[PDB]
């Protein structure tokens, strides 16, 4: 769930 | 009446996170699919809001404070205030002038009857024009837009956040840098921090009523097949 939010939100 | 190092470093912070993640040139917009005035309108607003989700998200990672909180909370935060945050940022390409966005070209240059053929009603845009020209009349400097950018994200008071007390406490540090920007450095401006917490409040309206829109065309296979993955799992109403 929110697979492309929880990418976003790493760096 | 003066304001503080650590204010000031927050200031500085939030003016470089928009610069890193605003582009004044419209560049990338050659890249969505283009306009075409059925929803005609829907894919390349599709397109440009998706890309918007991205930059509110960038922009959010460098809010001072924001990466500590959980995963969760960040989520839930960008979940309900992104087309929030979208609605404020739109407005340094809105024009007083013909009551319309200019993104650069001729090309990308929407009015209302843009936004009707990707979906949306005066209900919504009527409102959305309405507060967009009443933002521009504050002429907010460049260090209060994104302030109030930030302090929309950082409001405690969404559905699904868990540390309220944590969020909070960064929302208010944000707003007492504020009030104190607008004391030292922004004349005339006593009745300023009082329009733009009003303007929040707008926000939330406009927020239930793109909500209701979003809703009714997300529900039709044919229209939700032209929106991005992004979209849907950001405006979607998936939780944690
Ligand atoms: C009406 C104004 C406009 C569209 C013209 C807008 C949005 C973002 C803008 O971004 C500026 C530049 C960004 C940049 O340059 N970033 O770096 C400029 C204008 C929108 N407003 C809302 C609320 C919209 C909702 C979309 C809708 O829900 C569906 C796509 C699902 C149908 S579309």
């Amino acid at each position: 769930k929110h697979k492309i939010l929880h990418r976003l939100l790493q760096d | 009446h003066m304001l503080s190092d650590e204010q000031m470093q927050i200031i500085n912070s939030l003016v470089e996170a928009h610069h890193k993640t605003y582009d004044d040139s419209y560049s990338d917009f050659v890249r969505f699919r283009p306009p075409v005035r059925r929803l005609s309108m829907l894919p390349h607003l599709a397109d440009l809001v998706s890309y918007s989700i991205q930059k509110v998200i960038g922009f959010a990672k460098m809010i001072p404070g924001f990466r500590d909180l959980t995963a969760e909370d960040q989520i839930a935060l960008l979940k309900s205030s992104a087309i929030e945050i979208i609605m404020l940022r739109s407005n340094q390409s809105f024009s007083l002038e013909d009551m319309s966005w200019s993104c650069g070209g001729p090309d990308f240059k929407y009015c209302i009857n843009d936004v009707t053929k990707a979906g949306h009603t005066l209900e919504l845009l009527e409102p959305l024009v309405k507060f967009q020209v009443g933002l521009k009349k504050l002429k907010l400097h460049e260090e209060e837009h994104v302030l109030l950018m930030a302090i929309c994200l950082l409001s405690p008071d969404r559905p699904g956040v868990q540390d309220h007390v944590r969020i909070e406490a960064l929302q208010d540090r944000l707003c007492d840098v504020l009030q104190a920007y607008i004391r030292i450095q922004h004349p005339g401006g006593r009745l300023l921090y009082a329009k733009m917490i009003q303007k929040l409040a707008d926000l939330r309206s406009l927020n239930e009523e793109h909500s209701k829109q979003y809703r009714s065309l997300s529900f039709q296979p044919e229209h939700s097949m032209q929106l991005t993955p992004l979209v849907l799992e950001v405006f979607g109403s998936e939780v944690s």
